[PDB]
């Protein structure tokens, strides 16, 4: 089973450096060329770099040449991306891909892609979010307002994942150089407030976990 | 640089219908020595990385369903889905991998699922105790499980429509029901909030000539 696991993604100040890693398994890593492809907020796919099976031949597009360095360690089954002179237009999801063709021979495109690591290039500081419960003043809609955090992302879970197929996660929007998002749950009238409903917000960027119990009014 | 152009940017199709999406390269991707087209198609389902569908413009990858069919040569290519499934909700990208050239991708075609029209379930929420404690006051409206995506939200404070400090966010199409959801947030200061009493949010949707109105009074 082919597995490509990227890591290293982070918030970096413009002009800074960052090293991405990709752990490969389930295939003879040393017989394939690897590549990095990034996906920007507009959802566009952009080829970043490629390295031959051995690490002898390296290819870059004009957007990255001179700033980025692709490398690999065939003994550790790992692919690397050393990024330097980072700029805001480098903010994207970085995917580790595997070139479909065996060693040198051409005609097969990249087939396996990893899950990605997101990289944020911004002069904005890490801010933990403020979590506010949304309770009303057969079914009942509850919510959580997660305001003023940076960078993305935050992860909201209801009853620590026990709730539900009835969750909605609203994409964050940048408001005054900080992100704001919301989440909602719909539970039967019989379960709330008789049984406890809590939202758990985690922002790994600020090492923040905040659990807010939703309580009724009046 | 070989420019990949995809059309349309997005298309809505009902389950069990035929779908055709086009890809155009700025120059021929046919090899002539190989006599092969160096064009691939990838599918990217929500929250996932892309998955290879078609290579050599016509050949399907291993576990790819027969409903997916690639065609064309030179500069004009198409991806066809014969019996569209709810599972086929994804962004489809074309890619050129011509040997002597830098790798390129098309902008992608967003395939959305057509469902029956559904009206939103509207819920209004007053500012939390802890928010007021910090000096701010956000009034939230959730417009859940509606179809199509087009919806209007107007906020009313003591009868007057407010157009300062509102942010609206749409969810992507549901995996389970093909509907959209939207959250509208009116942000005021604690002072501006305490100066008024009635807070209303009205939703207008294709489904009814009548707005769905949800309100509260600070008492």
């Amino acid at each position: 089973e082919v597995q490509l696991v990227e890591s290293g993604g982070d918030l970096v100040k413009p002009g800074g450096s960052l090293k991405l890693s990709c752990a490969a398994s389930g295939f003879t890593f040393s017989s394939y060329g690897m590549s990095w492809v990034r996906q920007t907020p507009d959802k566009r796919l952009e080829w970043v770099a490629t390295i031959s099976s051995g690490g002898n031949y390296i290819y870059y597009p004009d957007t990255v040449k001179g700033r980025f360095t692709i490398s690999r360690d065939n003994a550790k089954n790992t692919l690397y991306l050393q990024m330097s002179s980072l700029k805001s237009e480098d903010t994207a999801m970085y995917y580790c891909t595997r070139e479909g063709a065996y060693s040198g021979s051409s005609s097969y495109p990249m087939d396996y892609w990893g899950q990605g690591t997101s990289v944020t290039v911004s002069s904005a500081k890490t801010t933990p979010p403020s979590v506010y419960p949304l309770a009303p003043g057969s079914s009942v809609t509850l919510g959580c307002l997660v305001k003023g955090y940076f960078p993305e992302s935050v992860t909201v879970t209801w009853n620590s994942g026990s709730l539900s197929s009835s969750v909605h996660t609203f994409p964050a929007l940048l408001q005054s150089g900080l992100y704001t998002m919301s989440s909602s749950v719909t539970v039967p009238s019989s379960t709330w407030p008789s049984q406890t409903v809590t939202c758990s917000v985690a922002h790994p960027a600020s090492s923040t976990t905040v659990d807010k119990k939703l309580e009724p009014s009046g | 640089n070989i420019m990949m152009t995809q059309s349309p940017s997005s298309l809505a199709v009902s389950a069990g219908e035929k779908v055709t999406m086009n890809c155009k390269s700025s120059q021929s991707v046919l090899y002539s020595s190989n006599q092969k087209n160096y064009l691939a198609w990838y599918q990217q389902k929500p929250g996932q990385s892309p998955k290879l569908l078609i290579y050599w413009a016509s050949t399907r990858e291993s576990g790819v369903p027969d409903r997916f069919t690639g065609s064309g040569s030179g500069t004009d290519f198409t991806l066809t889905i014969s019996s569209v499934q709810t599972e086929d909700l994804a962004v489809y990208y074309c890619h050129q991998y011509l040997s002597s050239y830098m790798y390129t991708f098309g902008g992608g075609t967003k395939l959305e699922i057509k469902r029956a029209d559904a009206a939103p379930t509207v819920s209004i929420f007053p500012p939390s105790s802890e928010q007021l404690t910090s000096g701010g006051a956000s009034v939230v409206c959730f417009l859940n499980n509606f179809y199509p995506k087009d919806i209007n939200v107007k906020w009313k404070i003591d009868g007057s429509e407010r157009q300062n400090g509102v942010l609206n966010s749409w969810t992507d199409q549901d995996s389970k029901d093909s509907t959209y959801s939207m959250s509208s947030t009116l942000t005021l200061t604690k002072d501006e909030y305490e100066r008024h009493n009635s807070y209303t949010c009205e939703a207008t949707h294709k489904t009814s000539t009548s707005p769905i109105v949800k309100s509260f009074n600070r008492n």
